[PDB]
């Protein structure tokens, strides 16, 4: 009854932080590495 | 699953890539376009989540887009303003239930 | 009931996905830190 | 807006142990990741943990340091154990919460 | 008259005798002047040939010091090619390590 | 009785000054013998004169050909080092 | 004062020949060789020849490359045979009299 | 044929005398040459005196090292003054007489 | 090699050589002392042998002369 | 090279062992003749100032012969 809005909470929460972790592989695994490999 | 790509070629400009998917209409999480300049070490280009949030390596900012059409069940590249310096082998990735799926591989070229 | 089902997979899966999200990222700085290593032979 | 502030610095000839206090989050302690910086260069990575606790750890110390966390004192341990003297650094743990990220005043931990 | 005509038959051929012992010694003294200047002859040529080797050895001495200074280049360069070049590319290519 | 107390003056003068004067061309002989027994003496003193004159002469042809020796040699010594040269620099090439 | 003067020089697309000419040394030639300096690159030895004819070249022509006295008229002779577009570099003879060595202005080879 | 046999050699923290004595040639000397191969690492040249007592050393040890002939002990010399510990390394004796190039068997001097 | 067996023929090729120079010498000194005594010689015996011719007349001469005279004598002593 | 080189300098040793044919052929020529010569002249020398000696003899005595008979001509004569 109740406990559903949590899961949405535990959803938003939790998918925002793959949203983070994404950006930090934009600059890691493609970029500092690719770039920093040439230099 | 198996996940088959296509729009691979050498031309003369934009492109666009598919990675057609087995199954998951909207519900698998991350999938990643990878390039491998012939050698050098494969490198991630593009990335969707499920909600539709997305992102490119800076190499790429501003010319590559990730997109998705859940209808056809396919994780799209459009791949505009090629440089010469972008020809590579593309293959898509994938994250479902953890393990991690590749695909077969298609190569654009571009001079 | 059967709705809230649906929301424990997702649940499971989106702290799935982070799981091997972040496991690639320990073989990414990885190879980040020995990357950044070949900038003794320059300093 | 939780508020990280470092711990368990000093110097040995050893194991040591490294916390990262946290502001808020009881239980709902998503990624916090520990990052070291070598002096005079870029910072690094250590480790994360996560809510349900898969832990990985960077190949350089893979199978020496573990990463627990302490739910109800709202912190995040760093074991170091098996140290080498290559691991002298300025420490600064990290967080995500609600997406944002949330570092913290650094320590350091001088082996040598 | 009693005695003195045999002093003149006597004394004509101790001139005569003797006057054929000076062609005899005019002849022995023209003979050993020509002696003489093929002695001459031969120190002569032999002074010249003796002459002619001289620069020829002074020549030779105007060629070893040529040949020398020559070296003393050649032992120069290698300094800074063995020793500058050479040594600083190993130090330079000690990347390897 | 005349003719005979007066014609030995013309015959004791030939007797008298040649005995003497002989002996002047005696002297000679013993003069221009010694004169080339002097030069003799110095044909074979020239000819050890040239025996020296002909080893340093040699000697010397032995030195330009040792010199040149060296030189054949040092100079190939260089050629094989800029092929080092350009070995080593040709490494460059794959880098840059 | 050896003043040579190099040339021969120009464009093939084959074979090519050089000349250094000397200013004096009327056969009294010691060590004279030829240098090349690839354009953007240092300089380089290429061919010796000396007074008795011993020639001797670096590899990278050797069994190419002839270097042939000319001692009546005061000239030195770098004949160019099966050439490489590697070979297109500016050509300059050398000379070493009393010590003292004598470059030569030069001429500029283009082979491509 | 002559043989090449050097002495002088050692350890230090100071400096030294590298000497080299042959087997022909009182005075008829030509080029003779003192060579040094540190470990690892291909020959090198430092220092040549000629039979006139011309000498030349490489950049890197002029201002220390003197070489210095000496035909009547059939003896060729090389000082090493101010020995830095860089130039530790095996020091082979030359010579070039009659064309060909004779070597020895070096000695191991070690300065640190 | 074979240099050793060689320059041993070499070797004593310039011993003959020295061979060759030193009598060649001492032959062409004492030849020409010879053909210069040889020829003082002859002309020693042939001035001698003019004398002898001169005096043999002479004395065959001078022999006919004293025979003529105690002829001479002979008739004398018979007037 | 060495080889034909001093195989060629080998051969030069024989050509000089053919000088020395030559210098043999100077003595066995020149220096024989010569010094035969000498001696043979120098016996005839003895010969002829032996017999020189004996001719002034002669001459002195037949001349004495002469001067004396010369007296008795005159002698004789004045008679």
């Amino acid at each position: 009854r109740r406990d559903s809005a949590t899961h949405e909470a535990k959803i938003a929460e939790l998918q925002a932080t793959i949203e983070r972790l994404t950006s930090e592989a934009a600059l890691a695994e493609g970029a500092l590495e690719a770039a920093r490999r040439d230099r | 699953v198996q996940l088959q790509e296509s729009g691979g070629g050498l031309v003369y400009d934009s492109l666009r890539l598919s990675c057609a998917s087995s199954r998951s209409i909207d519900g698998i999480n991350i999938m990643r376009w990878y390039r491998q300049a012939p050698g050098k070490q494969r490198g991630m280009v593009a990335v969707v989540t499920g909600w539709g949030s997305t992102n490119y390596v800076d190499s790429v900012k501003g010319r590559f887009i990730i997109s998705r059409d859940s209808a056809k069940d396919t994780v799209y590249l459009q791949m505009n303003n090629l440089k010469p310096e972008d020809t590579a082998v593309y293959s898509c990735n994938a994250i479902y239930r953890g393990s991690e799926y590749w695909g077969q591989g298609t190569q654009v070229t571009v001079s």
